[PDB]
């Protein structure tokens, strides 16, 4: 099937009243083979965090292209940026080559550090615009997180109760799939800090 | 087949700086005077358009383009120098952040990129410089407004209230010696007034004097009535009657 | 200052020429002495080249092409040992893919302009190498001179060289005659041999260092050398 | 000054008619092909006494058949390895035979002289067209040993005996009597180095020159200091019993 | 036309050296001074301004004096457009490292790599380098703190105290006897001042004219800490230190 | 050193040697020409001299067709006047591959003018001093003429002419145009228009011609043609029978 | 100051044979220049004049003579015949920050 | 020096400059060759002079005829002559690899100036010092337009180089009020040799040979055609009529 | 880009690019080394003469070809280090292919073989640089010293040296150093490098460096205490008088 889906994992991404949700998994592996157990989906550049989900070729090795135009925008205007505007040049990156593009649907969730609006962005694969109030999310087992916070997430939630439902959809949804597992990482973005907390979930 | 010579520019004179700079120089103060101020409240970009024929219209030059709908540009000199810059700073800011991100550079970096160009050209071999000095406005987003200024070489000029062109050291002490911790957007045109217009003989009229102000944003200029997520054109140009309306109120 | 109409390529002088093509005039009579001329079914070339001591030898001028063609180049060859062998090429280029006899008005023609290009475009000298070409077809024996300048014409015979004008206008008056006897090609060769003692004011006749070139209708193109100029000495 | 394109009021360029006084600031050698092999040798003198004469190669070979020298500066003497021995070796890499020494010399001139001031294909960026003397010495499968050599001006001549450096004219002079067709390999030993006497400014030495040969069967082949020595000694005892 | 008036001014000139280099000196010389100096706790890094007016504005405040990393800053003496090219571009190829070993730099490495850019001009191409001078400063976990100074030839030397511009032999006079081994923040600022002071023709020092940005180790942590001064911040400095104008 | 009559450097007077000589004698043509606007339309008179009876006066012209709607004043070196002729005309195409929209005044006359601006970043290539006039009737803003100059000066233009008697004519018609404070002309039936400006240009000159001495054409709305012998010389005549 | 290109206009090949450069003195002649310059000069018994020349750039006999004046007229302003060693070190810089400025050429 | 010589990329106060100038002085040493254009055809005129015995009649033609349908001619100096014919010759191959079509005169004359053109604006690019006249016939009519070597080109009805250029299309006007569409255009050709008798007063010196080679409106119809046998002589007996000393 | 060629060869043989290519060297520091036995002693001094550096810190001379090989040489700085990274790649050039380290005899022609297209072929000027080449061969002891011209002539040399008046200096190695007779110990080497340093530099041993070349790669660099030694040592004889 997909390439990029011999990984797995999954990064979920929601959003709170004045806080954001998003987490991934450990899981990282060859289909139903896996391998590293400390393997981390989340990257952080600003103030906003950056997920990915897909072939390593793609994770791993395109993040120093991610931060390559990352750093020279820290370099230069020595000042943060809006998720909606990070999210232009990933969109713009996969469709520069139409034939080649690349396979990893970046996950992004933040919080304005301006206005101090959340906000959530990222795309699948092709580049598709999905930006949404409530949760956005990418990969193979993301069908399962579309109909999860229909019936769990509500508008206007505090962080622990936010932290509790994005917790609860996800370590459940890892079990459901073979891509996903292994251990759930859950950050909490604030306007300043970000906390994070491990998660304990069915092993095997 | 073309462009066969490589070899650089006029090489250093027993100077210290550049003949070819220095001469460009020459026809900013053969050239229109134009002047640009920061008051927090507006920013006024007014200048001078020189009409030796009657049978020439003003209608059709215009000084004062829009590379953005927030930046405001004037030049100074040869006029069709600039004309070709803004062909090319339209080309280069669609290859710069507009295409990459969702909105283009902040005045500060994008007027550095476009100078840049402007440096090479003093550089390799077989293209010459210009003669020509920019001063360019903007609004930026922390930093609200911003005014600079351009020479041939490119360095950015980060002023308050200058002014360059014919007479530019007797029109800055002028701009010196009126100024406090925050202007307004309409005393801004009365001081430009005050400045360039009396600096200058022979042209009364607004024809003649193109001026435009920054800031202000009609909603008329939007073009759709859907959710404003962003003000708008703040960019704003007064016609040839509104021109000469700023004259009767000095 | 003569540096301004004369060292640029691209300039012109006050009559309307080059200077450099001056200079590659005056080249023809520093080089070899040749002779040359057109009988039609046959065709001679005398080409009488010294050396640089009396142990060395001289090298060939003279380039085969293909049996019923030949040529044979005067003054100096800078750079025909690339445009004559490119021409050589082109010989076997116009045989193999238009087949083609190669007659004096194409093969003088692309040569003209060729040379016109380093003056044309900027970047390269002029070759400046007089080219006497000679070709058999259909309509029978066509020499061609090629002048620096890009000389395209067809004489009966010529002579260019140091001191060679006497045995160019002395063979004029008999020039009707060598034309009119075919089918004696022995007669042909000895009435370029008549021309060189003309053009030798100053030493003998050589041996090794003359070289005669012959090409006809049966006879294919040779180079004689050693024994085989014995009976024209 | 101005355009390289410039002639002379002969009609040729100015590099190549000046490429004669490169020559005479180099090394003194005078090749001589015999009936017996060909005679190959140079002149190394000294720079210095603390000079030494081992790592030095004035004098190269392009195939084991054949043989090559050079007068001049060392520039110009390696652009050939890439060149004349790429042309040897792709001769057999195509005919697989030795090549004649006729076509040789011919082919590596077309590969030797090539300049100007630019072309797109061609490459004309080399600007002086030879700094360098080099000879080209072997035999033929057909006709037999010659004797030729690539000159500062491009062009190839046939040398019966050939003299280059800025002794030239003074060696050369002399070589039209000595030079003869019933001279042999070791009467030609004897004889280059009684005329590299008189060219040689300082005493002769292994060190101070340099000699080889080119021989039908065992082919190029140096000669050592210990063997190089040998000769002068021989040639001591031959000048003292010539009158 | 394209030869008579082409004199090949990268080649060796007929005094012996390059004309292209040695009249840059005189564009250094107008450019504004610029001093370098090491310390034991951080480098501090200095500049001038080219005429400051009472309505110039400093806000980024950067012109010849910019940062490369938070660990690793750079500092140019000449025109600053003929900089601008070269301050992103190894920057380009600092990224490009992250890209390759994903760490941090050495200086070291970067100092040569753009001296080939402005002697690639003069070697092949026709073309003409720049005239400005470099100052290179950074960190490094093997010997501490880098501090280094290139030319227009492409020179590199090791300076702990570095001074560039008008009065080049003047101000590191000053600066040598008056040199000590161990040198804090502090000790380093006030021995910059009274050179500085001396290099114009302007009275005393202020804070307009003074363009100064170091780094220090560590800020709240221990380590990797790096701030440019505000003009605002310049002002408290002269306070600090004890000395006004 | 430091003169232009080679490269384009910047000169000590801040004005470029080249750009003196281009705008010196635009006149060595010895031509006059006049450009005027009507209400919907557009008038231009140029005149013609045919110093031959061998010359066809069909060929000569200095108004060529660019687009249907869009004529052309040119004054200059003949063979540097099509230079820009052909570059016009190629361009004018480009505008419908690239739109599908008839050419608006406000483009060929800033593309043509950035193309000569380019030349002044070029030393190698030469830029042209043709006088460039570009006239055409607007179907929103109706008539429109941009002069374009060597040096990339444009702008709108009520009326223009060429030769030195451009300032004679200009103050004949400025009075006309101060109290009628109009730029063009508000009369219809340029038929009359045609001899309107005709009577401008008697006055600069002073004498009459024939149907093949003057070019004259008219900008009509959504076309534009050339006069035939037939219909300049019917307007010389019917001038005569008014005043 | 240069005559090279002044030079094969005039010189001729052997009418007038001579070439004679500023060089940089070694040890042993900056020794002899500011020594016998205080043949007849008066000064602190205590200062050795050899101090300077062991690290010291470019100074002549020109520089010499300056910082011989300037140091003179700064102690003759109290009427004493011997200069003190603080005027010896305040008159090298100021020569030496003036005229004297190299190329900024190092390595090499 | 004054740059005109020199460099054709400058300007000229006469709007010619004198590099311009000297290719002038090139086409009037060559040999006159003059043409006729009139209601039955285009004809055009070569001579050949003929330095010694050794050359042979018949044999070098100037005149270059595009196809059968487009003739031309150019004078002064040889390879600036057939470099045009290059160009021109593959344009018209090219127009009918397109269009399918034969090309008109008019759409002939425009590839030519464009490369004069072009090649005074490049200071490296050495321009064209000849003079070209080329006709023929279309699917209009008769149509006659000469090159000269500064680019200028424009209707013609003669056409003239060489020595008395201006002198010789004297003749050409008496034939106007003669005939004024110049009706037949068979007796022109024998006209053609008495207009080029007349400049051999001045310019004899040795033997002369004259070529013509034509082309008709209503005999060839597009066709080409070359006068030989008693047509070749009855011209030159024409001119040798009026003035037979 | 640049079609033509920025030499011109000269009608005496007397070329400006060979001119002042070998005064860069007369410009520079001088770069002294000598041959031995086992090893091979390569020294060189600074021209600055305040240092506020170290000797790690900033590399002058300071270059590396193969493991035991150390390549010191004074003709430049910019175009000297163009030549050493060609070099290295030209190394490695030799490990993926030939898989054996080069000879010191190719590493000589290399570097010459760029300056060989400098001097013919046009679009690029030569430099100045002047390498004096050493290191070993493969299971081979013997040094090697080349001496390369900028012209790209090179020849095989032992005490020879090249800078400032180091003509001069090499007359002192031409007679007390013997070629035939090399010295064994290798702080033989260094006893006669020490006292033909100071005829150059004289006092200021901070600038003064000394790189000694050993085999199964080893590089010594000595200090300013080590050199000391070897100067009082110039003084007791020499002043004494018998």
């Amino acid at each position: 099937s997909d390439p990029s889906s011999i990984n797995g994992g999954i990064v979920v991404a929601m959003t709170g009243k004045d806080c954001v949700a998003i987490a991934c998994d450990l899981r990282l592996g060859s289909q139903s083979l896996g391998v590293s157990n400390k393997f981390e989906k989340i990257f952080h550049y600003g103030h906003v965090f950056l997920g990915i989900t897909g072939l390593a070729t793609d994770v791993t090795t395109l993040n120093e292209m991610f931060r390559y135009k990352t750093n020279l925008y820290k370099l230069k205007e020595e000042r943060a940026i809006e998720p909606e505007t990070f999210t232009q040049l990933v969109s713009s990156s996969l469709y520069e080559r139409r034939f080649g593009p690349y396979f990893v649907g970046p996950v992004v969730a933040g919080i304005n550090s301006k206005s101090g609006k959340p906000f959530i962005a990222g795309f699948d694969l092709i580049g598709c615009i999905d930006e949404a109030k409530d949760f956005i999310v990418s990969g193979t087992a993301s069908d399962q997180l579309f109909g999860m916070c229909e019936s769990l997430y509500e508008p206007n939630l505090e962080p622990e109760d936010l932290f509790e439902t994005i917790s609860q959809a996800l370590l459940n949804a890892a079990d459901r799939d073979a891509l996903s597992g292994w251990g759930a990482v859950v950050y909490i973005i604030k306007k300043d800090e970000v906390v994070k907390r491990y998660l304990k979930m069915r092993q095997d | 087949m073309t462009d066969r010579y490589s070899f650089s520019l006029t090489t250093f004179s027993p100077s210290g700086k550049l003949g070819q700079i220095d001469y460009a120089l020459t026809a900013v103060k053969q050239g229109v005077t134009s002047l640009g101020i920061k008051a927090t409240n507006g920013v006024v970009i007014a200048t001078e358009k020189k009409s030796s024929s009657p049978l020439a219209m003003s209608e059709t030059l215009s000084k004062v383009s829009l590379l953005t709908p927030d930046i405001g540009a004037v030049y100074s000199g040869m006029g069709p120098d600039y004309r070709v810059l803004v062909d090319k700073s339209r080309k280069v800011a669609h290859t710069s952040y507009k295409r990459i991100y969702g909105e283009y550079p902040p005045t500060k970096l994008l007027v550095s990129e476009v100078a840049k160009i402007m440096q090479e050209a003093t550089q390799s071999g077989g293209v010459r410089p210009f003669g020509v000095s920019l001063l360019i406005a903007g609004h930026d987003e922390f930093n609200g407004f911003s005014l600079y200024q351009v020479d041939p070489s490119g360095s950015y000029f980060p002023w308050k209230a200058t002014a360059i062109g014919k007479g530019s050291v007797a029109a800055k002490t002028f701009l010196e010696k009126r100024w406090n911790d925050e202007l307004e957007l309409e005393d801004a045109i009365h001081i430009a007034l005050l400045t360039l217009k009396e600096s200058v003989e022979g042209e009364f009229n607004g024809d003649t004097i193109e001026l435009a102000i920054i800031g202000d944003e009609n909603p008329d200029l939007l073009g759709y009535t859907g959710i404003p997520t962003d003000k708008g054109p703040r960019f704003r140009k007064l016609t040839s009657q509104e021109i000469n309306d700023r004259l009767e109120a000095l | 200052f003569r540096n301004n109409y004369d060292g640029d390529t691209v300039t012109f002088s006050p009559t309307g020429r080059l200077f450099q093509v001056e200079y590659a005039l005056e080249a023809i009579k520093q080089g070899s002495v040749t002779v040359g001329l057109r009988s039609n079914t046959h065709a001679v070339l005398v080409a009488l080249k010294r050396n640089a001591d009396e142990l060395s030898s001289y090298q060939k001028k003279i380039i085969k092409c293909d049996e019923h063609m030949g040529l044979s180049l005067a003054g100096l060859a800078p750079d025909a040992r690339v445009l004559s062998n490119y021409l050589r090429q082109q010989c076997n280029y116009s045989s193999l893919v238009f087949n083609r006899k190669l007659a004096v008005e194409r093969a003088g023609h692309l040569l003209c302009d060729k040379a016109q290009k380093n003056t044309q475009s900027y970047g390269g000298r002029p070759y400046g190498v007089g080219l006497l070409i000679i070709g058999y077809d259909k309509s029978g024996a066509h020499l061609l001179e090629f002048q620096p300048s890009g000389n395209v014409t067809e004489l009966y015979g010529t002579a260019i060289g140091a001191r060679s004008q006497g045995a160019k206008t002395y063979l004029e008056r008999t020039l009707d005659t060598f034309i009119k006897i075919d089918g004696n090609p022995d007669e042909l060769i000895k009435a370029g041999v008549e021309a060189i003692s003309q053009s030798l004011r100053d030493e003998s006749l050589t041996v090794d260092n003359l070289s005669i070139a012959i090409v006809g209708k049966d006879t294919p193109f040779t180079i004689y050398d050693g024994e085989a100029v014995a009976k024209y000495i | 000054d101005r355009g390289v394109s410039t002639f002379s009021p002969e009609g040729r360029l100015f590099q190549v008619e000046y490429s004669l006084e490169a020559i005479k600031l180099g090394s003194t050698a005078i090749g001589i092909a015999t009936k017996e092999g060909v005679v190959l040798g140079v002149e190394k003198r000294a720079t210095s006494p603390l000079l030494e004469s081992d790592s030095i190669e004035k004098i190269v070979e392009i195939d084991r058949h054949i043989g090559c020298a050079m007068s001049g500066l060392t520039a110009d003497a390696r652009s050939m390895i890439e060149h004349a021995r790429t042309a040897a070796v792709t001769h057999n890499l195509y005919y697989d035979e030795d090549i004649n020494v006729e076509s040789l010399t011919q082919s590596v001139c077309d590969l030797a002289l090539r300049f100007g001031e630019g072309a797109s294909g061609e490459e004309r960026l080399m600007s002086r067209p030879f700094g360098v003397a080099l000879l080209i010495a072997g035999h033929d499968a057909d006709d037999g040993y010659q004797l030729f050599h690539a000159e500062p001006s491009g062009t190839f001549y046939r040398y019966n005996a050939k003299a280059i450096g800025s002794g030239s004219e003074g060696a050369q002079a002399e070589l039209l009597n000595e030079w003869h067709s019933s001279l042999t390999l070791k009467e030609a030993e004897l004889l280059v180095l009684k005329i590299l006497k008189q060219v040689m400014e300082e005493k002769l030495d292994e060190n101070n020159a340099q000699l080889s040969c080119i021989t039908k069967q065992d082919g190029f082949k140096i000669y050592d200091n210990e063997k190089t020595a040998e000769l002068i000694k021989e040639l001591k005892e031959k000048e003292a019993a010539e009158s | 036309g394209s030869r008579r008036y082409d004199s090949r001014t990268t080649i060796f000139s007929p005094e012996g050296r390059l004309y292209q280099v040695e009249y840059a000196l005189e564009s250094i010389s107008h450019a504004g001074t610029a001093i370098g100096i090491m310390a034991s706790d951080g480098i501090v890094l200095a500049a001038e301004r080219k005429v400051t007016s009472t309505l110039l504005e400093q806000d980024t405040s950067t012109e010849k004096l910019y940062k490369l990393n938070d660990k690793i800053a750079v500092a140019v003496a000449g025109l600053t457009a003929d900089a601008e090219i070269l301050i992103n571009t190894a920057r380009i190829h600092a990224q490009n490292y992250l890209k390759t070993y994903n760490e941090d730099i050495p200086v070291e490495i970067l100092v040569r790599r753009l001296s080939d850019i402005k002697q690639g001009y003069t070697q092949h191409g026709g073309l003409r380098p720049f005239g400005v001078s470099f100052i290179y400063a950074g960190y490094d976990d093997r010997y501490g703190y880098q501090l280094y100074t290139s030319n227009p030839s492409g020179n590199y030397t090791g300076w702990k105290a570095i001074s560039v511009g008008a009065n080049t032999s003047a101000a590191q006079t000053l600066l040598q006897m008056d040199y000590k081994d161990d040198m804090k923040v502090d000790d380093a600022i006030e021995l910059a001042l009274k050179t500085l002071s001396k290099t114009t023709d302007s009275s005393a020092l202020t804070y307009d004219r003074l363009e100064f940005a170091t780094i220090r180790k560590g800020a709240n942590d221990g380590e990797v800490y790096q701030k440019i001064f505000k003009p605002q911040e310049i002002k408290d400095i002269l306070v600090k230190t004890g000395i006004t104008k | 050193a430091g003169y232009d009559r080679h490269i384009t450097i910047f000169s000590p007077e801040g004005r470029l040697y080249q750009v003196e000589y281009a705008f010196k004698a635009t006149n060595q043509t010895n031509i006059n020409s006049l450009a005027v606007r009507g209400k919907d339309c557009t008038v231009v008179i140029s005149q013609k001299k045919v110093p031959d009876k061998l010359l066809d006066p069909t060929t000569v012209s200095y108004i060529f067709c660019i687009s249907r709607t869009i004529g052309m004043v040119v004054n200059g070196p003949i063979p540097d006047a099509r230079n820009a002729a052909l570059r016009a005309k190629a361009e004018a195409a480009e505008f419908r591959y690239k739109y599908g929209y008839d050419m608006p005044c406000d483009v060929l006359a800033k593309r043509m003018a950035n193309l000569s601006q380019i030349y002044t970043q070029r030393a190698y290539m030469r830029p042209l001093g043709v006088i460039l006039t570009f006239v055409s009737v607007d179907e929103e803003l109706g008539p429109s003429i941009y002069k374009t100059d060597p040096a990339g000066y444009y702008v709108g233009y009520k009326a223009t002419a060429t030769g030195p008697k451009q300032q004679e004519i200009t103050t004949n018609l400025e009075n006309h145009f101060k109290k009628s404070k109009i730029d063009h002309i508000n009369e219809e039936s340029w038929e009359k228009v045609v001899e309107f400006a005709i009577t401008h240009m008697i006055d600069a000159l002073g004498t009459e011609f024939s149907k093949n001495d003057l070019e004259v054409g008219v900008a009509t709305k959504d076309k534009f043609f050339t006069l035939s012998a037939e219909n300049i010389e019917e307007r010389l005549v019917a001038i005569a029978e008014q005043d | 100051n240069k005559i090279e290109t002044l030079d094969p206009a005039l010189i001729r090949p052997g009418r007038i044979d001579r070439k004679i450069l500023f060089e940089n003195p070694d040890l042993s002649t900056k020794k002899k220049i500011l020594g016998i310059h205080t043949s007849k000069m008066n000064l602190s018994e205590d200062v050795n004049l050899e101090t300077l020349v062991t690290t010291k750039d470019d100074l002549s006999g020109a520089d010499i003579q300056a910082m011989c004046t300037e140091a003179g007229l700064l102690a003759l302003r109290e009427r004493r015949m011997q200069v003190t060693a603080e005027d010896f070190k305040q008159a090298k810089e100021r020569v030496m920050k003036n005229k004297v400025e190299e190329n900024l050429e190092g390595l090499y | 020096g004054t740059g005109y010589d020199l460099s054709n990329s400058v300007f000229s106060p006469d709007g010619r400059n004198f590099q311009v100038e000297y290719a002038v002085k090139a086409v009037e040493n060559g040999t006159t060759s003059i043409g006729i254009k009139c209601n039955d055809g285009v004809v055009f005129a070569v001579e050949k002079l003929i330095t010694s015995k050794l050359l042979v009649p018949q044999k070098n033609v100037k005149i270059q005829v595009v196809d059968r349908h487009i003739g031309c001619v150019y004078s002064g100096l040889i390879p600036d002559g057939r470099h045009l014919v290059n160009r021109g010759r593959e344009e018209a191959a090219s127009f009918k690899k397109l269009y399918k079509t034969p090309i008109p005169i008019p759409a002939f004359a425009d590839r030519l100036g464009q490369y004069v053109q072009a090649h005074t604006l490049y200071n490296s690019v050495r321009p064209f010092g000849v003079s070209t006249i080329f006709g023929g016939v279309d699917k209009n009519g008769a149509h006659l337009y000469m090159l000269e070597p500064s680019g200028s080109y424009w209707g013609y009805k003669g056409a003239a180089t060489g020595k008395g250029r201006q002198s010789a299309k004297a003749e050409l006007e008496k034939l106007v009020d003669h005939h004024p569409e110049g009706l037949s255009a068979r007796e022109a050709v024998k006209q053609a040799a008495k207009i080029i008798y007349l400049a051999h007063e001045d310019n004899k010196e040795k033997d002369f040979e004259l070529e013509i080679s034509w082309c008709s409106l209503s005999e060839t119809n597009g066709l080409h055609k070359f006068v030989k046998g008693d047509l070749l002589q009855e011209a030159i007996d024409f001119a040798q009529k009026e003035i037979n000393g | 880009g640049y079609d033509r060629a920025l030499s011109i060869f000269s009608p005496d043989g007397h070329i400006f690019q060979v001119e002042y290519a070998l005064e860069a060297v007369k410009r520079g520091t001088c770069a002294v080394g000598v041959k031995g036995k086992n090893c091979v002693v390569l020294g060189c001094e600074r021209r600055s003469t305040l240092k506020l550096q170290d000797t790690r810190i900033t590399p002058s001379k300071v270059s590396k070809i193969d493991s035991h090989v150390v390549l010191s040489f004074s003709g430049l700085n910019a175009d000297s280090r163009i030549l050493i990274e060609k070099a290295r790649v030209e190394a490695q050039s030799h490990r993926l292919t030939l898989e054996d380290p080069v000879t010191v005899e190719y590493l000589t022609r290399y570097v010459a073989g760029v300056q060989q297209r400098y001097t013919q072929s046009g679009g690029v000027r030569p430099f100045g640089v002047s390498t004096l080449i050493a290191g070993f061969d493969p299971r081979d002891d013997e040094p090697k010293l080349y001496q390369t011209e900028p012209s790209g002539i090179y020849s095989s040399w032992s005490a020879q040296t090249i800078g400032r008046n180091s003509k001069t200096v090499r007359e002192f190695l031409e007679k007390n150093y013997d070629r035939k007779e090399p010295p064994a110990t290798v702080e033989e080497c260094v006893k006669l490098t020490v006292r033909s340093l100071l005829e150059v530099v004289q006092t200021g041993a901070k600038n003064i460096e000394i790189t000694v070349v050993k085999p199964d790669s080893d590089i010594v660099a000595l200090s300013s205490e080590e050199i000391n030694q070897y100067v009082t040592q110039i003084e007791q004889e020499k002043q004494e008088q018998q």
